[PDB]
């Protein structure tokens, strides 16, 4: 149909302006282009953790906590109170 | 049974005045009686327009319809009766009188426009309406090809909403 054709025509040549060809837009001042391919490509990592995110910080697991291997000091005391504690058992 | 009820709407008189008349036949005489009233009333601007109020006394009502009937005999035939009746029945009978002339085209001329996607105001009379259709469409785009602007076609919005909806 003319009025499909036409329409397919104007709708197909100009989306080709628009994306299919790196034209840009006349009636639209500011390019999508150097816009959104780059800038807004970090608008991303905008609403992500900006260098960051992609980055994944390194953050290794570090080791538990423990007595410091002391049974010169720590086990004669420990063994001093679980004896106290044993005096009401 | 009439070509088609007219789906009432003080269309219930025309289609009466219909049906009684074509048990005569009373079918030109029906409706040249009433074009003649009709052209009548529009012959008066005041005086037969706003005769057409519901103002008007049962009385005056009466009065105002004889004297349209009063125009020599371009009151002939049954119409004088359902003019008398409407005169107490319903004042406004303007759209009965288009009404009337539906039935007319229904009994002998038929046709409206097509449309689709053209807004023309072309008129196919012929009983059929699987032959005349295209020489007619044909002949009223190549004669005349009047304001039969439908803007667009539909599907240009219909192409539109497809595409901006996913």
């Amino acid at each position: 149909q003319d009025l499909y054709l036409r329409e397919l025509k104007d709708t197909k040549l100009a989306p080709s302006t628009l994306q299919d060809a790196e034209g840009n837009v006349k009636p639209w001042n500011p390019p999508q282009k150097p816009n959104l391919p780059e800038l807004e490509l970090q608008g991303p990592e905008a609403l992500k953790a900006y260098t960051e995110q992609n980055v994944e910080t390194a953050h290794v697991a570090k080791e538990s906590e423990e007595g410091e291997s002391e049974p010169i000091e720590e086990d004669w005391l420990v063994l001093d109170d679980a004896e106290e504690t044993k005096e009401s058992h | 049974p009439p070509p088609v009820r007219l789906f009432g709407v003080e269309g219930t008189y025309a289609t009466a005045l219909y049906q009684a008349a074509a048990k005569n036949s009373s079918i030109d005489a029906a409706f040249q009686s009433l074009q003649k009233v009709e052209s009548t009333v529009k012959k008066n601007p005041k005086l037969g327009h706003l005769l057409l109020n519901p103002a008007l006394s049962l009385k005056d009502r009466n009065s105002v319809i004889d004297a349209i009937v009063e125009t020599h005999k371009n009151l002939d035939g049954y119409v004088v009766n359902l003019l008398k009746v409407l005169s107490e029945n319903n004042r406004l009978g303007c759209f009965e009188k288009i009404a009337s002339d539906f039935g007319v085209l229904n009994d002998a001329h038929n046709g409206l426009l097509k449309g689709t996607v053209t807004s023309a105001e072309p008129l196919d009379p012929k009983s059929f309406k699987r032959i005349e259709k295209a020489l007619s469409a044909s002949k009223l785009v190549g004669q005349g090809k009047s304001l039969k602007l439908e803007n667009v076609v539909k599907p240009e919005i219909k192409g539109g909403l497809i595409v901006e909806l996913g």
